[PDB]
């Protein structure tokens, strides 16, 4: 007697009054590799954009051209390992997000969704990201 | 007083959400009448849902097949205790009810034609028995009852049908012989509903908790059964309990029928396949009362299996593992959860276990309820009743496989055909007294604020512990006179009854006291009217009178035979009666059915030997 | 359009597509063909990626509309900066690699 | 000899005015138990705790009605094996992100309303010959349907994706959207463009980023993310 539409409706307007609690998530939920690739695969791809646009900003605000502020860089005369982590810390997040992204990219065409597909090509973006960060830091 | 009442006016309601409740729920609403459905639970919860066998039905999909030879095999299968009446109408609707439900979607199995797939299930026959094996249970897989509830419960969302989920119905509304309709309980907010209609049916399940060990789900209670017997109604045949032969050894879970009618063979312990001697043309496929009692010798004469010689073995290692998968993927996973056996390598241990109720609420073929009184079937007025709560008779003192779900949806469309013909919408609602239903109301509330002695969950074991030993497969005089007394004290002793919840919304555990009293009800008249029947027919099997007692004696030619008077012989329904007070159970009589709607179309069958 | 969603859902996939190709092609092919590609895909695809973000944890009509308006000055803010960088600065591909020889 | 093992329940009750959400702890023999979570429970509300409220019925995982977080997974609890380590205390929650009735039982009423939405019934533009012969379909086409008809609403998948977490109001869920496809790709059904049409909005399908939580908790082992997938295909190819 009442239409989909009118029940999802209800529910709301019941519930939303309503003294009942809602029952917790995110606290008490197992964690797994594919949840946690997952979320990271979004958080890689929002720092990168945000760091595109501070990039794009810098372009438009500063003072001096890019050369300058490599030229500034060199000059302080840092170690080999301090370049070597800001090289990776900068591209681990990249390598990261482009593997996940085929895999993505595969899922879209409906390939390797069996769960143990799932997490065999999971791992393999976690070692693949690790040797593509290491060899291009090494650069 | 307390209780904030709501009040409801429709054409007509249906108590129970189950294969039947639900055909006949959008069948109403199919024919115009404004219709509301009670259901203690969500529809798809249902235990038709945990349905796996199938639905049998003469399509022919397999080889050339006769409804009549559905019939007969149903009129033998019943021991003659079935009204044929209504055996004829189910049988011959078998073919339109199935495929209803395929072209409402229903995902059957198909064949190379692209037909329904049919497999072979117990006691079931060509050529009027002279025929071999017939294959006219009609599956998907072995999940046949998820798919058709969830196919049912499917088509009943483009109908006008006002649902009312996880409402528990109290009683029935009689004023003056009739009914009004039925009084219920909102488990989510805790108010107390009156549901007044000119028509009532139930279709409540059956009462397989009343024992320890069932294949039944934990909300088959019988709640529609005791209603009918609260209003001072008589329930029929209540005392023929099916026991499936393969439910699995420790959970209960069944394992289909259907392993048999693929190819499965039961095994004892020294390996024999001892359905061979039981029934030497039937084997694993002779009706359930017999297998059930086969199974059951073996173990007790010590040729039972495992560590206490207490089950025996399903044997299905020796099918190709293809057609396991295909035919049976359900159980395959069944038997690993809940047994850790690989039906590839090593066989199911399983044993008798109960599984359903032959009888209940007594209705004719068109799925009125009916009293008797002085002889002559008073149809009650407004009352219907189809499925498992209901007693067509269409199985009598012995259910064959797959006939269930079409019981189902045949008599669930047949309460809606016949409240068309006999009613129209919109006709005046009956009225009710301002305080109707409020013996109900203070009944729940005892229980609500009951401080006793004894918990409910003790007493439930009490009962289903004295059902299991005393009302077992084999029965006696005086084991079943010694579970007579103890359930007439069980009943008793309900007064020091004890309580915890203090609440109303979602209360289970007065939702459970509740069950715990209409279980009792419908245990008092299983195990009384087992009592009193001093014969052996179907799944009511005495020891102390092996005999099956007819009218006439059908092993010898009805040559100027003495006729035995209606109070003498047995082939005869069992009528009981419960005053609720005290828990006394009355027995009454009334005479089999045994004339078919047509004699030109499909002969009547007379009572004749039983062997399989 | 009235498959307006898929349609969309299928541009993602393209510009992912788009922009993993322009990983090997601005190593390859340094120069403005493909600073320019990077700068329109690089937009785009995180114009689209932080729409999803929103859509999935904003809520409210007011609250949709300011943050869809907000990003919508970022993406725009963004690719011209971007441009700005490629016309008037070393570009894209030999920022890149001057930030590698420190 | 006895092996006593702990339960963390959730305890909530409408009924008392004023009650906070809380655990409690309840000690269990399991040398006198069966060997399901729900065996557990049904053994606690029996003899410690009649006031423990939740859902239950066929206890063989065909019914769904015990669907709960058991462990911090979505699962039956008829069909979860008690954790035999005693060191290890068993956290049991409802189903996450719901309002909660009492207890461990949840308010389905929108997940039910989501699943009626998509009409899930076999549609034929001719309905004329209702009734009066079956359907044919090949076995090949029939067995399109494995892994999707077996669906029992228990509502575990989509209780367990974040974005029906958020978005549970718009998003159809995994079950739902399953069922969808079950009825897109029956060969019997003559709506499939339109059940294709019903999902172009940004929510009602395209909420779900492959996190894959669903496949991972199904206890009826069943891929509702691998049908999602199958959707997104067909609703990016399908002409009018
Ligand atoms: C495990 C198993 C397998 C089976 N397999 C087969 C098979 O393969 N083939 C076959 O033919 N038969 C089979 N059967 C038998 C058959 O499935 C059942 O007897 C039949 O499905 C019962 O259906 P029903 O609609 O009468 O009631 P059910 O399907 O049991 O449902 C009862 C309904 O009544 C409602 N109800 C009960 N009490 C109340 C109340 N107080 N207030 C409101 N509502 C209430 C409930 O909400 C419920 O929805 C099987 C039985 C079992 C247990
Ligand atoms: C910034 C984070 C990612 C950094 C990746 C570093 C890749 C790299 O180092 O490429 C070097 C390449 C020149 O290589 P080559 O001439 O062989 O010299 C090697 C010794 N430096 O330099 C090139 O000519 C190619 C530059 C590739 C540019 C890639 C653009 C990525 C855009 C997204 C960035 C998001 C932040
Ligand atoms: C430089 C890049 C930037 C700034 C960027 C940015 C983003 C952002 C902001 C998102 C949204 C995240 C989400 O929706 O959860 C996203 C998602 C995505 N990215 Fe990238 N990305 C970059 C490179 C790549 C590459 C090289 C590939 C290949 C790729 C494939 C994808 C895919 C497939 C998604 C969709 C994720 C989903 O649907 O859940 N990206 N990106
Ligand atoms: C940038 C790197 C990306 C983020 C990395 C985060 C690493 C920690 C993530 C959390 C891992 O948490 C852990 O995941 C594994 C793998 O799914 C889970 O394993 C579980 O599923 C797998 C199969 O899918 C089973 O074989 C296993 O018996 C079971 O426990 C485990 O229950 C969980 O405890
Ligand atoms: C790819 O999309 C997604 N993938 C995810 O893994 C996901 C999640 O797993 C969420 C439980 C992450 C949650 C919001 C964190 Cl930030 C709390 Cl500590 C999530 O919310 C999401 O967006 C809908
Ligand atoms: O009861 C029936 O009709 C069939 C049944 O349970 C089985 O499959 O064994
Ligand atoms: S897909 Fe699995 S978890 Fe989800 S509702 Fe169906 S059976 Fe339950
Ligand atoms: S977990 Fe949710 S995001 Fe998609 S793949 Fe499953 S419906
Ligand atoms: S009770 Fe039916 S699924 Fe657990
Ligand atoms: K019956």
């Amino acid at each position: 007697a009442t239409t989909a539409k009118e029940e999802m409706a209800r529910f709301w307007e019941k519930n939303t009054k309503s003294s009942r609690p809602l029952s917790p998530h995110i606290s008490i939920y197992k964690w797994s590799l594919p949840m946690a690739m997952s979320i990271t695969h979004r958080g890689t791809g929002v720092a990168l954009s945000l760091g595109v646009s501070l990039f794009s900003l810098a372009a438009l605000l500063l003072p001096e051209q890019f050369p300058h502020y490599v030229a500034v860089v060199k000059s302080l005369s840092l170690s080999p390992a301090l370049i070597y982590s800001a090289k990776f810390a900068l591209v681990f997040p990249l390598s990261y997000h482009t593997w996940n992204g085929i895999r993505h990219l595969v899922w879209d065409m409906g390939k390797g969704f069996k769960l143990s597909q799932v997490e065999q090509s999971g791992v393999v973006v976690l070692i693949l990201t690790l040797l593509s960060s290491a060899a291009i830091a090494a650069m | 007083t307390q209780y904030p009442v709501v009040d409801h006016e429709f054409d007509a309601v249906v108590v129970g959400a189950g294969g039947a409740g639900l055909r006949a729920a959008f069948g109403l609403s199919e024919a115009g009448f404004n219709t509301a459905c009670v259901t203690k639970l969500f529809p798809t919860r249902s235990h038709t849902v945990a349905a796996q066998g199938g639905i049998n039905a003469a399509l022919g999909n397999m080889e050339d097949d006769n409804w009549r030879w559905h019939f007969y095999d149903t009129v033998k299968g019943s021991d003659w205790l079935g009204d044929q009446d209504a055996i004829h109408y189910m049988t011959e609707q078998a073919p339109a009810a199935v495929i209803e439900l395929e072209n409402y979607g229903m995902p059957f199995s198909r064949t190379e034609e692209g037909k329904i797939y049919q497999r072979a299930f117990g006691g079931q026959s060509l050529q009027f028995g002279k025929g071999g094996q017939a294959h006219r249970c009609c599956c998907v897989a072995d999940r046949t009852g998820h798919s058709l509830l969830h196919t049912l419960y499917g088509r009943s969302l483009r109908y006008d049908t006002s649902y009312f989920v996880e409402y528990f119905a109290l009683d029935l509304l009689m004023e003056n012989g009739e009914c009004r309709g039925v009084i219920a309980l909102c488990i989510e907010d805790g108010t107390i509903h009156r549901f007044r209609a000119k028509n009532t049916v139930i279709a409540t399940g059956g009462y397989g908790r009343t024992y320890f060990s069932c294949t039944s789900a934990h909300t088959s209670t019988g709640d529609g059964t005791a209603m009918v017997t609260r209003a001072g109604l008589p329930c029929q045949d209540l005392e023929f309990v099916q026991f499936h032969p393969t439910g699995i050894y420790g959970a209960g879970c069944l394992i289909t029928e259907g392993c048999r009618g693929e190819g499965g063979i039961l095994i004892n312990s020294q390996g024999e396949r001892f359905m061979e001697r039981y029934a030497p043309v039937a084997k694993d496929l002779a009706s359930r009362d017999v297998v059930s009692r086969s199974m059951t010798i073996e173990i007790r004469e010590g040729r039972g299996c495992g560590p206490e010689k207490d089950h025996v073995y399903l044997q299905l290692h020796h099918l190709p593992p293809q057609q396991l998968a295909t035919r049976l993927p359900g159980i395959s996973e069944t038997a690993m959860i809940f047994a850790g056996v690989d039906v590839t390598k090593e066989p199911i241990p399983v044993l008798p276990t109960v599984h359903y109720n032959m009888g209940g609420i007594p209705t004719n073929y068109k799925g009125q309820v009916i009293t008797h009184v002085n002889g002559e079937d008073k149809v009650v007025p407004g009352l219907y009743a189809c499925g498992e709560a209901a007693s067509a008779s269409v199985h009598g003192a012995n259910r064959l496989g797959a006939n269930s779900l079409l019981d189902l949806v045949v008599f669930g469309r047949a309460c809606a055909l016949t409240i068309a013909e006999t009613c129209k919408p919109g006709e005046p609602v009956p009225s009710i007294k301002p305080n109707a239903g409020e013996e109900s109301v203070a009944n729940l509330d005892k229980l609500r604020f009951a401080d006793g002695t004894i918990r409910t969950s003790e007493a439930r074991l009490n009962m289903q512990k004295t059902m299991q030993s005393h009302a077992a497969v084999f029965r006696t005089g005086s084991i079943l006179q010694e579970g007579c007394e103890k359930l007439s004290q069980i009943y008793r002793d309900l007064a020091h009854l004890k309580t915890f919840d203090r609440g109303i919304v979602w209360n289970t555990d007065l939702v459970e006291t509740l069950e715990l009293q209409n279980l009792m009800l419908c245990a008092l008249q299983t195990i009384y009217g087992a009592e009193a029947r001093k014969e052996s027919r179907g799944a009511h099997a005495r020891e102390d009178y092996k005999l099956r007692i007819d009218e006439f004696d059908y092993s010898k030619p009805l040559q100027g035979q003495q006729k035995r008077p209606f109070e003498e012989h047995w082939r005869k329904h069992t009528l009981s009666y419960v005053d609720v007070k005290s828990g006394k159970v009355t027995l009454k009589y009334r005479p089999v059915i045994d004339r078919t709607l047509n004699e030109e179309d499909c002969s009547s069958v007379p009572p004749a030997i039983r062997s399989y | 359009s009235s498959k307006a969603a898929s349609l969309h859902w299928t541009s993602e996939r393209a510009v992912s597509a788009l922009l993993l190709g322009l990983l090997p092609a601005a190593y390859l092919y340094p120069g403005p063909a493909v600073d320019y590609s990077l700068a329109a895909a690089l937009t785009l695809h995180g114009h689209w990626g932080l729409g999803q973000v929103i859509t999935d944890y904003v809520h409210g009509d007011t609250p949709i509309k300011v943050a869809n308006t907000g990003l919508y000055v970022l993406s725009a803010i963004t690719f011209t900066g971007l441009c700005y960088f490629n016309y008037y600065d070393v570009g894209i591909c030999k920022a890149v690699a001057m930030l590698w020889s420190i | 000899t006895s092996r006593i093992k702990k339960f963390s329940i959730y305890r909530w009750d409408p009924d008392k005015p004023g009650d906070k959400p809380r655990m409690q702890t309840y000690e269990v023999d399991l040398n006198k138990c069966g060997p399901m979570v729900l065996d557990a429970l049904i053994k606690i509300k029996n003899e410690l705790d009649s006031t423990l409220t939740f859902r239950r019925s066929c206890r063989e995982g065909i019914c769904g009605s015990c669907a709960m977080n058991i462990a911090g997974g979505n699962t039956l609890a008829c069909t979860k094996k008690i954790d035999p380590d005693l060191s290890k205390t068993t956290k049991i929650y409802p189903l996450p992100h719901m309002y909660v009735v009492k207890d461990l039982v949840p308010d389905l009423s929108n997940f039910y309303a989501q699943y009626k939405s998509i009409e899930p019934y076999l549609k034929k533009k001719d309905e004329s010959k209702q009734g009066k012969e079956q359907y044919l379909q090949s076995i090949e086409d029939r067995q399109k349907l494995d892994g999707l008809y077996e669906c029992i609403l228990c509502a575990c998948c989509s209780t367990s994706c974040p974005s029906y977490w958020w978005n549970g109001d718009k998003y159809l869920g995994p079950a739902v959207l399953m069922q969808a496809y079950r009825w897109m790709i029956d060969s019997r059904d003559d709506y499939t463009e339109e059940r294709l049409a019903q999902l172009q909005d940004p929510f009602s399908l395209y909420r779900c980023h492959t996190i894959m939580n669903c496949t991972r908790t199904c206890p009826k082992g069943l891929n509702p993310g691998k049908a999602i997938a199958e959707i997104k295909k067909m609703m990016a190819t399908y002409k009018e």
